[PDB]
């Protein structure tokens, strides 16, 4: 297979993995951020009944700096800024796409 | 057409006060250990939203993010730390806040390639003053108080509780040097705005919590520079302590009677 | 089930995990590294850490670390000839025993 002909989804449903993290309610919405940049970031390649590992640092928690700090330009500064310490786990249940193929 | 944009980096705030020539109106201090390709950039706070309780919050959703892209010189320092930053008064000022270490500041530069700047003629800078007092600042007196300015359309002064948009006729601008443009050329008009759109303005943009005035939060309230000298044979033990790279445990007490 | 204080070989296991490189490298945001002489009697510190618990144990090889950096950031003030890491000597944790002694 070449990365070219690796068909692209346009609906992807994803169970969140049931775990201790993910349950806290002071916490789900700083997760759902972290999904949303870390797909954000560039193409990503996934298979179904996979799982997708997300690192991120707690101690932001409270800390809901704004959106508006689009596509922060130094992450990196950032994430030295950051130290990721907790772990979560994501569950690919299905995939949306019209271009059929062997490897779906 | 836009002015293309040069390395954009994050920086640590510094209060580490530097001489920040009084020349100059909106300039800053950078380390001089990496490279500064332009004198010229942008810096804006990252506002860390700390009160989102009882969900609601203060973003894009029914309130605006004030102008934090703000025009500003570029200057290296050797003495001051690398990966830091230091900000003239008047900068801290414009972003409305006191000056305090460790804020991060986005940035980015510029380049010297641009026509759009007003090169000379009808420099047109709309001080806006919107206080009381019928104060008689003339134009030439806020010139003489404002050259060697980066100005900026709608970007606020509360020091002086002035707002200026520059214009050009009726036609806008963003940018500008003292440097590169002629005295004359550069017109200064003194009025004061209908209270109203002045009330609308300051709900908008300034926080009902922010205020500038230094005198007006009284900290100099009989706080001497007393120095109990021999006592210091600690202070100057602890502060090391505190600053030293690597601390056993977090927590340092210190007693007394 | 009674968790006992660490018995002798429990004690050199808990050295043996600590003073293990990586361990002491996880906070260490200088670029210097942080390491020890081979020439430590991990026997003699076991049996002199007689009374003691876990905790302590980090307390100490946190001192040890203490001492071992400022005295390295002093030499090279010293000197001038930097070194090109950090050493933590036998008369270090054998000062840092008896402080963790002492406050206990």
């Amino acid at each position: 297979i070449g990365h070219t002909d690796i068909p692209i989804a346009n609906q992807v449903f994803i169970s969140r993995v049931g775990g201790w993290l993910q349950s806290q309610k002071c916490f789900q919405n700083i997760i759902l951020t972290t999904l949303k940049k870390f797909f954000s970031e560039s193409k990503r390649i996934l298979c179904q009944n996979d799982l997708i590992p997300i690192a991120f640092d707690s101690s932001m928690a409270d800390l809901n700096i704004a959106e508006e700090n689009d596509e922060s330009d130094d992450e990196d500064e950032l994430g030295q800024y950051y130290k990721n310490d907790s772990l979560v786990w994501f569950f690919v249940t299905s995939a949306e796409l019209d271009c059929f193929s062997k490897d779906n | 057409g836009a002015i293309q944009l040069l390395k954009k980096v994050i920086l640590r705030s510094t209060v580490c006060k530097m001489d920040f020539p009084k020349d100059n109106l909106f300039v800053v201090y950078i380390s001089d250990g990496a490279q500064l390709p332009s004198q010229k950039g942008y810096a804006s706070i990252v506002k860390c939203s700390l009160r989102q309780s009882k969900k609601s919050d203060s973003d894009n959703k029914s309130v605006g993010i004030p102008s934090k892209k703000i025009g500003v010189f570029i200057k290296c320092d050797s003495q001051i730390p690398e990966n830091h930053i230091a900000l003239s008064s008047h900068l801290w000022d414009a972003f409305f806040t006191h000056p305090m270490n460790g804020a991060k500041i986005k940035l980015e530069f510029l380049q010297m390639n641009q026509a759009n700047i007003i090169s000379g003629r009808n420099a047109t800078v709309n001080i806006k003053y919107f206080g009381k007092d019928v104060p008689t600042k003339s134009g030439d007196q806020y010139s003489k108080l404002l050259g060697g300015s980066l100005l900026t359309n709608n970007l606020i002064l509360p020091t002086e509780q002035i707002i200026i948009e520059i214009k050009k006729g009726e036609s806008e601008q963003q940018l500008c040097n003292l440097n590169e443009i002629s005295n004359e050329s550069v017109q200064w008009k003194v009025t004061q705005m209908g209270k109203e759109e002045v009330k609308d303005i300051i709900e908008r943009h300034l926080p009902k919590h922010y205020h500038v005035k230094e005198t007006g939060e009284v900290s100099r309230t009989s706080k001497d520079e007393d120095d109990f000298i021999t006592v210091n044979s600690i202070k100057k033990e602890m502060v090391n302590y505190l600053t030293s790279p690597i601390i056993a445990t977090p927590a340092i007490i210190l007693d007394g009677k | 089930i009674l968790v006992p204080v660490p018995s002798e070989a429990q004690r050199l296991r808990i050295f043996q995990w600590y003073l293990s490189s990586h361990e002491l490298n996880r906070d260490v945001q200088q670029k210097v590294p942080v390491s020890y002489m081979d020439n430590i009697s991990f026997s003699s510190l076991s049996s002199y850490s007689a009374g003691l618990t876990p905790l302590d144990i980090k307390s100490i090889v946190e001192t040890a670390r203490m001492t071992a950096t400022a005295r390295f950031y002093q030499e090279s003030k010293k000197c001038g000839w930097l070194p090109q890491s950090i050493l933590i000597t036998q008369e270090d944790l054998s000062k840092a025993t008896s402080k963790a002694r002492n406050e206990f």
